[PDB]
């Protein structure tokens, strides 16, 4: 499960759009993915690189940027085997995307729903009765 | 700049009423009107023109005299657009009025 | 963080899933509407605010509403 | 004017010193964690 | 990271947002974590005592400034000819032309020549000496430390208010009646009747002599006999030297009308006697409440029982006692409407009937007061409308509202937005349209075809007072009418001669200039109301944002979904209608100060014949008075006129400065500081040093109020450099 | 005129009043 | 949002009647309907006569004409209240 | 007269603008030949302002100090040409025009697409309803008292407060 960190990088000739000093002192995120192909590819942060046939890995300093890619290979190259960590200066590597293994957009037995209301949007307490109170303005 | 570029050289501008000259006179205050009126484009947002309009389509309503091409504020883009328009419009216009109505009369 | 909400007015169209740029949405099973499914919002600490969601949802009034709060530095989108 | 000393000793001060040390213990005050 | 205290969710903020936010935010102490209302109510106790403390030491300040570096001593002598003096100037940066062409004022150094009117003022009271202008400074010292000490005192745990206490309508509606508002009146008569008017007649009267100088020759025994008219007896003579014995009389609360010949003011005595009248009846005013002794009225009573029972109002105002006195926004829009009305009112009464002697002569003071303080009501207006708008959103509840006059507005909201939408167009189509014809007609050489409409109407109204310049003969006008011989006894002689002298703004000649511009101030009046009451009245929700209540009162926009809403908050009907405040504002202090001027000269036909289009009003007003301000320095030399002639230059650079806030908005900004915070952290010797906060480009709604503060205040400082270097240039 | 003996009256009770305005500040910050 | 303190005495007015209840009267809850209609043409007739005997004002006026003037508005209130007592039965 | 106005025909001012106006054109007419169309064109302009002078004199309108013609506007029967006479000409052709237009909304409703007859109006019918504007304040105020002027407040969409 765990990111294998010596998998080789796409070939890329460096830009000035990568990560800075933020990125080592408190989060960097990492996107790794399997292409049938040495194919020329987008990068979110710049210009193009060439993705290596078998196993890449990017290193970005934002995780949208590794969603933008991600969708970007998905759609341009059909390739959906991408997986998205997140890497802490302690060297722990958090897994993120797609979280239980399945796709957010495709349902998944033992998902909890978080944030669901029970009414409609219009049924919500106006701000007058919930004032002095810690009471939730949704219901 | 201000003095003894723009404020003496408007004169032949602001006194050309009941002359041959007098139409650069208006199109001077026209364009100073324009250029004003481009400002409630830049400066303003769509959502509150959006909320307005919706006031007065109540007032359409009620007289059964709502049409049927609904209508919105302009995009977020064709605002921009719009406030540009008229801040070209009107400060090029200016310009063209104070340049011509001064070198017709001295030059 | 920004905060998430989906009402029960969701007919389960996962729109709002697909359009999130940061993952925050996901689909669980319901029984209330149609389609079985509701989305739900347990990632919320990487929203970004950028309402996607908002504007991919076809109920009347949103069933998705994003409540914009707390700064951080991953909901202003700082790479540096 | 009488004590006349006074605006050439209190404009320097109040001018430069005073916004000079608020700024300071301002920006002290303002980028403490604790 | 501990900055913001009073908010969790900015003092974890990392970026430059949090210090921006923390201090914008600071005194909406109901927002602030883990209030209460106890707290809450108590805190706003002690900033009011905070506040009343700074405003009695910048009035301390003005005395002490004056006192130490005026020439009040030399003015109180020669009130026409001197030249009032507000402070000196010391500026390390001046040159020697410089500090030579500021030493006016019959003093050897540099010095800043008051235009607020305050030696008028003090003149007028009663000072004469610059002894008392001090005295009167360590007094409001004192004062100042006293109601510091107060607001100190009343945070301590003994001496806390309760909620109960400060929600006691009637008790404090009693007292601020009878008390501050009556009581002070009254002992402001005793003043008047003590010291001023004796030292308007020559007698000095100080803390020294009182007691055993009397106001009245006969001495409080025609009061204490019901003899009051024994008071009226020998007032001033027209032949009365201000200051002096000569022609004086020994009157002390007459009913004269009109002014004071010499002074050019309102008679003392009247004004001595309006505020003994004032006294008594604000003190009846204040026994209508019921405190502890079983007399009075309820005010919850009073709201309930007002349901006309036609139905026509719902259920009345049953619920609104119970919403004003919970809402602090409420409370505050009602005393923002309230005073700034008043404060166009003294805007207006001040120039029309001046109460300070020798003041009228002085035409920088005159319109710099006028335009100071309908800036103030501007402001005052605007305030209330928002605090309206924070009323609905924050504090009000449509279950204790059920179909009340409030809950009622809001179900006929989209009327009164509809119907303010076409009056404001109405007004402006017409108005816009009768401008530009005359301005086409007369630009074609054809003047005589201009539709010029004489405003018959406001005519009448002063005929209507005794104005017997438009032959209407009505009422006061028409010497055998009711109303013109009920009151010949008393005021009528002097008041026919001050509205029919034509050397005074009592009542001033109007003709088709004045019906165009009152036409446009209409328009801007009800534009701007429509966008604040449109502000309010959607505040709590609309067809784009129909939840806008959960969101607050500022938020950015609700995103570029359902075809976009920036601009959608009630906060920025605020910000849109503070354009409209200045625009307001702007058209009436420029019609003020145009005929002001033009009646000074003696040109009055200047503005009757060129305000009937805009090119008059732009050559006639802006660029014909415009050349003394911007002579205030050249290649030639300069006067003391130069400092207007900067801060003129210095508001056209800051107003347009707020146009870069409000055009260009966040996105661009946001990718240029990170390609700075890039070229910082790549440039060798400067990437040793490390910022503490993330640069991040300003919020949508903090750059609207940064660009509004730059515009507002590039407003104010050309404005005020215009209307005071050309009046000082021209003096007329 | 005004001596400086009476300006220094004057700031005795307005460094009197900074005080005063420094413990009511403190009050009122907590 | 918290208790809003009234005086001790305030009871309800509210009222959908065709007349309010004599409450709304204060200290006047139990005079009749035609003592108030009398006094209140009395106090018409009376503050009328004041008034039209000081109408040119001087500045030595009679007193007791100045304040019998003030029946005039009083008057007013006075046949309301007779109309809210006759159409309470009083 | 009217507000101590003087009537344009004795007022000494309205006498010296029209002479100042025909200064002014005979000092450029001055410059040309007597057939040239410059002099023809300068002598039908001095011709006009006379006329206009003269109109303005003999019509009952109310000069200023400044001698420029002003407009009553209180209401009284003898200046109801200046502004009440144009007003009811007005409010009849707006009247007109908002009946009209009103008519062919309601008309555009019933149709197979209802937005394609707003930007693609039908002629025939539209013109159709242009002739029928004459007689609107009897037709509206018929409309009106039949119950299909106003909506009740129940068919109309509001926001939620
Ligand atoms: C609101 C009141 C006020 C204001 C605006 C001014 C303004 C000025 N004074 Mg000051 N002054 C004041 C009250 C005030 N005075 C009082 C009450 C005294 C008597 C103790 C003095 C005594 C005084 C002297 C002795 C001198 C000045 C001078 C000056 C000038 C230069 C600034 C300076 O050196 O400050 C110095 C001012 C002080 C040391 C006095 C203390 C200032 C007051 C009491 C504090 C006010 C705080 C205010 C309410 C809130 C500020 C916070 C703000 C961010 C909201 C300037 C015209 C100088 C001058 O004449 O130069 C030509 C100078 O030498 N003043
Ligand atoms: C608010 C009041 C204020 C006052 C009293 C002064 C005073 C002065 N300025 Mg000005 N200045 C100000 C605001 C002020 N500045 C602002 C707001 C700006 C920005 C627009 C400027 C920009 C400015 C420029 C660009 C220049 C001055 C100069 C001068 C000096 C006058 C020229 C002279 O005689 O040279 C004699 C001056 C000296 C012999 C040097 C004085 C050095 C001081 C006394 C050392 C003090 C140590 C330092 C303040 C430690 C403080 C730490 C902190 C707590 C403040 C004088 C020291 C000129 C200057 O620097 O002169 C060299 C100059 O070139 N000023
Ligand atoms: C006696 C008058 C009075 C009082 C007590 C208040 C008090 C308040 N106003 Mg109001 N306001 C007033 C006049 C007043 N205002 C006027 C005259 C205007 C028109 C310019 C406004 C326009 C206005 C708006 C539009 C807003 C306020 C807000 C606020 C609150 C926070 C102020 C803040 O944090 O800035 C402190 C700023 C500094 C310390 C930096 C300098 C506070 C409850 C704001 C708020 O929080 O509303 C919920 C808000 O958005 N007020
Ligand atoms: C000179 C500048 C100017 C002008 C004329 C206007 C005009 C107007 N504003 Mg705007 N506004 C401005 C600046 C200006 N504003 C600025 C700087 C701000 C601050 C952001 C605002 C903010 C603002 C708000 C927030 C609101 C307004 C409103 C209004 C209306 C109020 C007056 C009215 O109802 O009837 C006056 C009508 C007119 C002046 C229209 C002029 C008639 C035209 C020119 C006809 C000419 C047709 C011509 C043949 C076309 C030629 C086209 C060519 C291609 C052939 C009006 C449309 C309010 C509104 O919409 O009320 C309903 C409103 O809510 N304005
Ligand atoms: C909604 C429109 C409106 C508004 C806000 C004002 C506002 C004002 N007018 Mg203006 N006025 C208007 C319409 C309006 N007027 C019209 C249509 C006329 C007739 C030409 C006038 C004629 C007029 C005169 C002669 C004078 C004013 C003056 C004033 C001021 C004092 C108040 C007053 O006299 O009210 C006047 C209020 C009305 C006349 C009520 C108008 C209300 C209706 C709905 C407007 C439409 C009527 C309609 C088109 C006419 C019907 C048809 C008819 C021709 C047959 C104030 C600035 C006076 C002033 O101080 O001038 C300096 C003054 O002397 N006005
Ligand atoms: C238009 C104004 C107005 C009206 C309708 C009333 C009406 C009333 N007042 Mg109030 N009152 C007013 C103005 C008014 N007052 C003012 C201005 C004052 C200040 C002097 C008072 C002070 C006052 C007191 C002190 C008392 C009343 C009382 C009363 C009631 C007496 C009925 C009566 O005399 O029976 C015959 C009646 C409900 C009495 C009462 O019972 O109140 C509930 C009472 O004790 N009035
Ligand atoms: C601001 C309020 C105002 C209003 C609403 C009016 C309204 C009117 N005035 Mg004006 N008037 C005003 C103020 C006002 N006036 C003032 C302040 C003066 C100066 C004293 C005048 C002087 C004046 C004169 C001298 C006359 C009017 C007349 C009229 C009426 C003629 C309109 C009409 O066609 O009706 C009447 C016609 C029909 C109903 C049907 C006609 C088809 C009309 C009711 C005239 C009139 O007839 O008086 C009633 C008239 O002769 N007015
Ligand atoms: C013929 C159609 C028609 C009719 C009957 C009305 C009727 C009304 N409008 Mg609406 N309006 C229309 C078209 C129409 N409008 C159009 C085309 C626009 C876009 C410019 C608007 C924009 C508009 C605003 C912004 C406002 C109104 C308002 C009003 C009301 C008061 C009268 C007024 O202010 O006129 C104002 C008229 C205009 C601003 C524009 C009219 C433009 C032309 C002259 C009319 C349309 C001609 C049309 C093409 C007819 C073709 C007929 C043919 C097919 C046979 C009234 C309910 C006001 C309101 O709500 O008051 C309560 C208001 O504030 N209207
Ligand atoms: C906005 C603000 C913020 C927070 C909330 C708030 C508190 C309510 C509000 C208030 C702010 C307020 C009210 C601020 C008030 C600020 C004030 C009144 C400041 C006064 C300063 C006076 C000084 C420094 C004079 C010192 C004189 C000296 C040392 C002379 C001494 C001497 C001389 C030579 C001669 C005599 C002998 C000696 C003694 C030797
Ligand atoms: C936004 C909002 C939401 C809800 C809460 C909220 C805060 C309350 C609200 C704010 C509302 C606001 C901000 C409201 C602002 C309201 C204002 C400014 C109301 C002005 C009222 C002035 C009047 C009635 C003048 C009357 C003069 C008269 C009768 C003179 C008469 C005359 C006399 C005697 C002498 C001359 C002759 C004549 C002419 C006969
Ligand atoms: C006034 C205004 C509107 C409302 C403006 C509208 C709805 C335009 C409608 C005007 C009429 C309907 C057409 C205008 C025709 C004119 C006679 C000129 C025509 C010019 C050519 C296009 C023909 C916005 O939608 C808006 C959106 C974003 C920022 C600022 C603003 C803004 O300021």
């Amino acid at each position: 499960e765990t990111l294998n960190l010596q998998i080789p990088s796409p070939t890329f000739e460096g830009s000035t759009g990568g990560w800075l000093r933020a990125a080592e002192v408190e989060e960097k995120y990492a996107i790794t993915w399997t292409s049938p192909k040495e194919q020329v590819f987008e990068m979110p942060t710049g210009g193009a690189a060439i993705m290596r046939q078998g196993e890449n890995l990017l290193y970005l300093a934002r995780k949208e940027q590794c969603l933008a890619l991600a969708t970007q290979v998905k759609n341009s190259f059909k390739i959906t085997d991408y997986k998205v960590y997140r890497i802490f200066p302690s060297g722990e590597v958090q897994y993120l995307h797609p979280k239980d293994g399945v796709f957010p957009e495709k349902v998944n037995a033992g998902r909890v729903g978080v944030g669901n209301v029970s009414h409609s949007i219009g049924k919500n307490l106006n701000p007058a009765q919930i004032k002095f109170t810690s009471k939730s303005f949704n219901g | 700049w201000l003095r003894d570029f723009l404020w003496a050289q408007a004169s032949q501008v602001i006194q050309s009423y009941g002359s041959a000259l007098s139409a650069y006179g208006l199109i001077f205050l026209g364009a100073h009107f324009i250029w004003a009126f481009s400002l409630m484009f830049l400066f303003s947002g769509r959502g509150y023109w959006q909320e307005l309009i919706e006031s007065i389509v109540w007032a359409h309503n009620k007289l059964n005299v709502a049409p049927a091409i609904q209508p919105r504020a302009l995009s977020i883009t064709q605002g921009r657009a719009v406030g540009l328009a008229h801040y070209l419009l009107g400060g090029i216009g200016t310009t063209w009025a104070f340049f011509l109505a001064r070198i017709i009369s001295v030059g | 963080s920004h905060s998430v909400k989906v009402y029960d007015t969701c007919i389960g169209c996962t729109q709002c899933v697909r359009a999130c740029p940061c993952d925050v949405l996901e689909m669980v099973s319901w029984d209330g509407c149609k389609a079985g499914q509701i989305a739900s919002a347990p990632r919320t600490e990487d929203c970004i605010g950028c309402k996607r969601c908002e504007t991919a949802c076809p109920t009347d009034f949103l069933s998705v509403r994003v409540y914009l709060g707390g700064e951080t530095t991953r909901s202003m989108g700082l790479a540096y | 004017m009488t004590a006349a000393y006074l605006p050439s000793i209190l404009v320097p001060i109040i001018g430069l010193i005073f916004p000079g040390l608020v700024m300071a213990f301002a920006f002290i005050y303002i980028e403490q964690d604790e | 990271t501990k900055f913001p205290k009073f908010s969790q969710a900015l003092a974890q903020d990392p970026a430059t947002r949090r210090i921006w936010y923390g201090l914008a935010t600071a005194h909406d102490l109901e927002s602030h974590d883990g209030m209460t209302e106890e707290n809450l109510y108590q805190k706003i106790f002690a900033s009011h005592f905070g506040h009343l403390a700074v405003i009695f030491l910048w009035t301390s300040g003005n005395l002490f400034h004056v006192a130490w570096q005026g020439n009040f001593e030399q003015w109180v002598l020669n009130p026409l000819k001197v030249k009032p003096i507000a402070h000196a100037i010391w500026d390390p940066h001046f040159g020697q032309p410089a500090v030579k062409a500021f030493t006016k004022g019959g003093v050897s150094y540099p010095v800043n020549i008051a235009t607020s009117g305050v030696y008028h003022w003090w003149y007028t009271i009663g000072m004469r000496s610059n002894t008392d202008l001090y005295a009167g400074s360590l007094f409001l010292l004192f004062l100042a430390g006293v109601f510091l000490f107060a607001g100190w005192l009343h945070l301590q745990p003994k001496f806390r208010p309760g909620l109960s206490w400060f929600k006691n309508n009637e008790s404090r509606l009693n007292h601020h009646l009878s008390g501050l508002f009556g009581f002070s009146s009254l002992a402001w008569s005793a003043h008047l009747i003590h010291v001023a008017i004796p030292e308007a007649r020559g007698q000095h009267v100080c803390w020294d002599n009182f007691t055993k100088v009397a106001p009245h020759p006969a001495g409080l025994q025609p009061f204490f006999t019901g003899n009051w008219g024994a008071y009226a007896a020998s007032p001033d003579t027209t032949n009365h030297i201000f200051g002096t014995s000569e022609g004086a009389g020994t009157a002390i609360l007459t009913f004269l009308g009109g002014f004071h010949p010499q002074t050019q003011a309102l008679w003392l005595t009247d004004i001595a006697h309006h505020h003994l009248a004032i006294g008594v009846v604000f003190i009846f005013a204040g026994h209508m409440y019921r405190t502890n002794w079983g007399i009075g009225h309820s005010l919850k009573e009073i709201l309930d029982a007002h349901r006309p029972p036609g139905g026509r109002l719902g259920a009345g105002h049953k619920g609104i006692f119970e919403t004003l006195t919970n809402s602090l926004h409420f409370q505050l829009g009602l005393a923002l409407a309230s005073l700034g009305v008043i404060t166009s009112l003294v805007a207006q009464h001040m120039y029309a009937l001046p109460s300070y002697a020798f003041i009228a002569k002085d035409y920088v003071t005159q319109s710099a007061l006028y335009t100071h303080h309908q800036y103030i009501a501007g402001f005052l207006m605007v305030g209330a409308f928002a605090h309206g708008a924070i009323f609905f959103v924050r504090d009000y509840d449509p279950e204790q509202n059920k179909n009340n006059v409030l809950a009622r507005i809001l179900d006929h909201k989209e009327a009164i937005i509809s119907h303010l939408s076409w009056v404001s167009l109405f007004l402006g189509f017409h108005t816009l349209g009768i401008y530009v014809h005359n301005d086409v007609v007369v630009a074609f050489g054809t003047p005589e075809k201009q539709i010029l409409v004489e405003p018959v109407f406001a005519q009448w109204i002063q005929a209507s007072s005794g104005k017997a310049l438009y032959g209407f003969d009505v009422l006061l006008s028409s010497t055998n009418s009711v109303a013109a011989n009920a009151s010949s006894n008393i005021w009528l002689p002097g008041w026919l001669e001050a509205i029919n002298s034509g050397k005074n703004s009592l009542f001033l000649p109007i003709g088709p200039g004045d019906f165009l511009i009152h036409h446009a101030i209409a328009l801007a009046l009800h534009t701007t109301t429509l966008i604040l009451v449109k502000g309010a009245l959607d505040a709590r929700g609309s067809k784009l944002m129909p939840d806008k209540k959960d969101f607050g009162y500022a938020f950015p926009c609700d995103g570029p979904g359902r075809g976009g809403t920036c601009d959608i908050s009630a906060w920025d009907a605020f910000y849109l209608s503070m354009f409209w405040m200045l625009n307001t504002i702007g058209w009436v202090t420029f019609y003020w100060h145009w005929k002001h001027i033009t009646i000074w000269q003696g040109n009055a036909g200047q503005f009757n014949e060129s305000s009937t289009y805009i090119m008059g009003w732009l050559r006639d007003y802006l660029w014909l008075n415009s050349s003394p301000l911007i002579n205030g320095y050249n290649p030639f030399g300069m006067n003391s006129l130069s400092v207007w002639s900067w801060m003129f230059l210095f508001g056209h650079l800051i107003w347009a400065t707020g146009f870069m806030f409000l055009i260009s908005w966040r996105g661009y900004w946001q990718e240029l500081i990170e390609t700075l915070v890039w070229a910082h952290e790549r440039t060798p010797l400067a990437n040793l040093v490390r910022w503490k906060d993330k640069p991040v480009a300003l919020s949508i709604v903090q750059a609207r109020l940064v660009g509004l503060i730059h515009f507002t205040a590039g407003y104010i400082f050309t404005y005020a450099a215009f209307v005071i270097a050309s009046t000082t240039g021209k003096f007329g | 005129m005004i001596s400086d003996t009476q300006i220094f009256i004057a700031l005795i009770l307005a460094l009197v009043s900074l005080v005063l305005a420094i413990r009511l500040g403190r009050a009122l910050y907590q | 949002f918290s208790p809003v303190p009234s005086p001790e005495g305030t009871k309800e007015t509210y009222w959908e009647t065709k007349a309010p209840s004599s409450d709304v009267l204060g200290i006047g809850a139990g005079v009749s309907s035609g003592n108030f209609a009398a006094a209140s043409v009395f106090a018409a007739l009376v503050g009328g006569y004041c008034t039209g005997q000081v109408i040119p004002l001087t500045v030595e006026p009679n007193p007791l004409f100045l304040a019998g003037s003030f029946l005039l508005p009083y008057s007013w209130a006075l046949h309301v209240a007779a109309w809210i007592q006759k159409n309470n039965g009083k | 007269d009217v507000a101590g106005l003087t009537p344009c025909g004795e007022s000494k001012e309205f006498a010296r603008r029209l002479d100042g106006s025909v200064k002014k054109l005979q000092t450029r007419l001055s410059k040309y030949e007597a057939g040239t169309p410059p002099a023809l064109a300068l002598q039908k302009q001095i011709d006009k302002t006379k006329n206009r002078f003269d109109r303005y004199g003999k019509a009952g309108l109310l000069c200023g100090t400044d001698g420029l013609p002003h407009l009553i506007t209180d209401g009284r029967w003898t200046h109801s040409g200046e502004f009440v006479i144009p007003g009811l000409l007005f409010l009849y052709v707006a009247g007109w025009i908002g009946w009209v237009g009103r008519s062919y909304v309601l008309f555009a409703r019933t149709a197979d697409k209802p937005t394609e007859k707003e930007i693609i109006i039908d002629v025939p019918v539209a013109l159709s309803f242009v002739s029928t504007g004459f007689i609107w304040p009897f037709s509206a105020f018929k409309e009106f008292t039949s119950g299909n002027l106003i909506v009740p407040a129940d068919e109309i969409t509001v926001s939620p407060r």
